[PDB]
């Protein structure tokens, strides 16, 4: 029986009468006096009336009024603010439910008029959302002899070739292409990106499908189209190994010197994951298809948060990245697999050392 | 500014989002897997637990433990497992800027209700905490403040009667008997027809048929002529191994465990006359719209048929001078976390919440005295 | 010899595991070694195990031209992952513990 | 698999005691076709010259009562097709004829 | 496993646990390979069941059987194949009864 203190209700039951409260995107605010005895069917609302007794104490009368077109949160407000306005009072008032059409005998007889509802309200505090749902449709080529990396490309049939391996996402399947002339380590390092794609982005709600020439499936060629001859490959040379290795620059924030510092870190993946310390925050850049990450400390300021956040924005318009560069917020623990890439031996905390038992 | 969490901690399906939605953003068992088998594939990201849906993914080659059993928080490490895959993998959030709403059953243990306080406020470090109750919460998602719960779920089921929004201590009543005790029962009766499922790993399988394939009689014999003299009602399932198994008068036996206890066992009241006993331990002048007000929810009210079924057997026990009627909404299998994102967005939620600083100069206790 | 072949070899092998696992297993069967270098087999063993499994299952066989090393390119794999390192036996553990190292190290 | 173990201890004594290596691994043959071909979930057939075994390992744990062994590859095949050639009243005994055999087995 | 009341038992609580002497043979078929004695087929399946029958012991504690099986050889026992050869047995005899109390032992 815990009392609130919103300050709406110090103007509540302290005079004889009858107060009337509208539901507007989970609060009250009250209607006004001409009016009264009408109400909208979209909404719902609440009804005191308060009356002197003879002896010298005042009672209190409790409703709550729901429409047959009001939505969900509506009516719960209206039940809970019926709720904490008896709970704001000392327990002596009474509650009663009050339906469109269906009003009780009682509650025609407060109103001297009558009764006249209008079409239309207040719209819902509500945003719709299903539960899990996934829309993405996506393309990632891999490619390396020994630092090998992903790229996002975009969704057709030209931007594949035979050298390189191929992750083609579309939401709870996701599907992998190898090439005929491609090698073992992006082979190895696609079945690890699929695996990461589909545990932690998804948290296994996802089906893995690997196929090559000739056996692809109808997922593929219906979101795709028709298979064209495809123009070959080139051999996997070391100088793509210093292209991946100019990918990515992490970035520091950090408070510690007492100002602001935005700092260099690295600029040659494979990066230490002993790097990435917990008081402070960081950036990764990989802005040439449009994706940076704001790596968040646990023990990270709130000022550090929000100044990552505002120089990784400003990252867009600095040097030019194309629009449709996303900015992902990544706390401890639970980091995108495509961030994991660009460090060398990421380590998860429950992982399985050696056979294991 | 920031958004405070819902997460409806369930017996073996957990909730969780946002607050100020219309459903809740992630669902998914709260199940945590070991491994049963040795890795020989090194250094491909081999886990010694996994955790959540990962963990039904691969769901073959792993052992399945529930940390929660009945309602009550057992295993406490498997379940900062559970809050640890929640907040990080599932919401992608960090828990020191977001305020967390938890929802906890009915007559739980004080020390449990303390430990949660525990490891909300040490581990995961929030800045704003509150817990709840399932049952009130889902009479506020059903837009009412007065009424009888019937809140199954997975683990047991609760009886809960609500006057002037709150509950009523001695009323609240308890029958262990939910859809893993009908999961248990329909892995029973399928030996017959000579299937056998006897591991956990299968256990999910049966469940999926429960869901997929089970209807609530509204007269049970007449239901048995039917399905001994035609088969009308045998329809068949597709197991992922590709055998397809055929069914029959198993469909809907499974539902009447919970009408019939003596079909596994154990003395209780079936489910429909344990809510008479519960309304007959309340005051007489609440009863005229306590009947009138029949909350149904949790997952296990899913079945077609339910409420037609729990009409006929309140009304044929009740007294003939009342009228009764049986609302269920469909969203009741998510109207726990419909009252959490309701509560937690309103205007007058700010006050409620327990702060850190409110936590350090009273410890776990201060959650008595404001949840409540 | 009594027993039966290897397409009813590897059907009860993948019958031997439990329910759950045999829809990506019946996809991804891989041939090695140069016993399995004959030209056709592949089609036979699709046609022995797409009639021993039920048919609304899709098998896949993969069978790469350089399957005859494949056990040594594994190898070289194996070898060259940065994971493997703190499985070797050395020489001190050897010296510690006997030849019976081997099978409380390997596999 | 499912060799004797003294292999392995006589293997790991002539490795370490005659050569005097620095370290050892041995591994499963079908593990390492696995590696090779990019993989994770799969069945490996891996037939040699002398031992064919099936392999089943899902994600990255092998289940070890699924794995079959059958003593028929390469060898009884060369052997068997020195049985048959004798049909034709071509014979071959010796074991260079018995290499000339593989050879026609092989082409 | 069936509990019997006033001469009639109680189907609600009758269960079956489906591991016998079969999956004991298949186990100690299982267990003798690392001995390097091969049984394939199912005309020795009977020999490893009278080496089963002859030959088999549930320890009382586990893990001290298996030191002293491990440090002595007190327990090491022969059998006489219908073949001639005589083969022995030393820890495999009490491991293969404890599958009963340890099914994870066949998965
Ligand atoms: N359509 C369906 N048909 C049958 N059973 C269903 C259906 N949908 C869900 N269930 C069952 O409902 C249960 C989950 O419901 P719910 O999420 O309300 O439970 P919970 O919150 O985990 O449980 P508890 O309230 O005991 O903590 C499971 O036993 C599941 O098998
Ligand atoms: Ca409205
Ligand atoms: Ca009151
Ligand atoms: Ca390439
Ligand atoms: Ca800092
Ligand atoms: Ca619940
Ligand atoms: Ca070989």
């Amino acid at each position: 029986h815990m009392v609130v203190e919103h300050p709406e209700f110090l103007k509540a039951g302290k005079e004889p009468g009858l107060q009337i409260w509208r539901v507007e995107k989970f609060d009250l605010v009250p209607v006004p006096t001409n009016l009264y005895g009408d109400f909208f069917t979209g909404d719902a609302y609440v009804i005191l009336k308060t009356v002197q007794l003879r002896n010298g104490n005042l009672q209190y009368d409790l409703h709550y009024w729901l429409g047959n077109e009001c939505s969900q949160d509506e009516s719960g407000a209206a039940a809970i603010f019926t709720v904490q306005l008896d709970d704001y009072l000392n327990g002596r008032a009474v509650q009663h439910r009050e339906v469109q059409g269906f009003e009780s005998a009682t509650f025609l007889g407060y109103f001297k008029s009558g009764l006249k509802y209008k079409k239309g309200g207040v719209a819902s505090g509500f945003k719709h959302v299903v539960p899990n749902e996934v829309v993405v449709q996506r393309l990632f080529q891999v490619k390396g002899r020994r630092v090998v990396r992903a790229t996002e490309v975009p969704v057709s049939w030209e931007s594949f070739n035979n050298g390189d391996c191929f992750i083609l996402d579309l939401g709870n399947n996701i599907h992998q292409w190898c090439g005929s002339n491609s090698n073992r380590y992006e082979r190895l390092k696609a079945t690890q990106v699929s695996k990461g794609i589909r545990d932690n982005e998804r948290s296994g709600r996802a089906r893995v499908h690997v196929s090559e020439e000739g056996t692809e499936p109808e997922a593929m060629l219906q979101v795709l189209g028709p298979k064209p001859a495809l123009p070959a490959g080139t051999e996997d040379t070391a100088k793509e190994d210093a292209a991946n290795r100019k990918l990515a620059k992490l970035y520091k924030v950090s408070n510690g010197a007492g100002t602001m510092s935005v700092s260099l870190v690295a600029d040659e993946n494979p990066f230490a994951q002993g790097a990435l310390k917990s008081e402070d925050c960081f950036i990764l850049d990989h802005g040439k298809d449009g994706k940076i990450f704001v790596w968040k400390g646990k023990q990270a300021n709130t000022e550090e948060r929000k100044a990552a956040l505002k120089t990784a924005s400003d990252f867009i318009t600095k040097m030019d990245y194309p629009k449709q560069t996303q900015v992902s917020v990544l706390p401890e623990g639970g980091e995108t697999p495509l961030f994991k890439q660009f460090f060398k031996n990421w380590r998860d905390p429950d992982q399985t050392d050696g056979l294991g038992l | 500014e920031t958004t405070a969490l819902v997460c409806d901690n369930g017996s073996g399906l957990v909730k969780a989002g946002f607050a100020g939605d219309d459903a809740p953003r992630a669902v998914f068992p709260s199940i945590v897997g070991r491994p049963r088998h040795q890795g020989v594939m090194v250094g491909m990201g081999q886990k010694d637990s996994y955790v959540g849906d990962e963990a039904q993914s691969k769901r073959g080659i792993l052992t399945l433990k529930y940390p929660i059993e009945h309602g009550i928080i057992t295993n406490w490490d498997d379940m900062e497992k559970i809050w640890h895959h929640t907040f990080y993998n599932e919401l992608r959030v960090a828990p020191e800027e977001h305020p967390t709403l938890l929802t906890e059953a009915p007559l739980n243990p004080k020390a449990n209700r303390e430990k949660m306080t525990q490891i909300m406020f040490e581990t995961f470090n929030v800045p704003a905490m509150y817990v709840a109750i399932q049952a009130v919460l889902s009479l506020y998602a059903s837009g009412r403040t007065t009424g009888i719960v019937l809140d199954s779920g997975d683990g047991v089921t609760h009886n809960v009667p609500i006057y002037e929004g709150y509950a009523l201590p001695h009323a609240i009543m308890r029958l262990d008997l939910a859809g893993r005790d009908l999961t248990d029962y329909l892995m029973k009766i399928l030996t017959e027809r000579g299937y056998s499922f006897v591991t956990t790993a299968e256990r999910e399988i049966v469940r999926d048929i429960k869901e997929k394939l089970c209807y609530v009689a509204l007269d049970f014999e007449n239901e048995m002529a039917t399905a001994a003299s035609s088969s009308s009602l045998e329809k068949s399932y597709e197991l992922p191994d590709g055998q397809v198994i055929t069914i029959g008068n198993e469909r809907f036996r499974c539902p009447e465990t919970l009408f019939q206890p003596s079909f596994i066992g154990m003395e209780s009241a079936g489910i429909h006359e344990t809510t008479y006993n519960s309304i007959m331990k309340c005051d007489i002048d609440i009863r005229k719209d306590l009947y009138a007000n029949n909350v149904m929810s949790g997952g296990t009210t899913m079945y077609p048929g339910i409420a037609d079924r729990m009409q006929k057997e309140i009304t044929a026990l009740a007294p003939s001078t009342m009228k009764i009627k049986i609302i269920a909404p469909p969203e009741r299998k998510y109207s726990v976390w419909i009252g959490g994102s309701i509560l937690a967005s309103l205007s007058t939620f700010q006050q409620m919440w327990i702060t850190k600083q409110e936590y350090d100069e009273a410890g776990p206790s201060i959650v008595h005295r404001k949840c409540f």
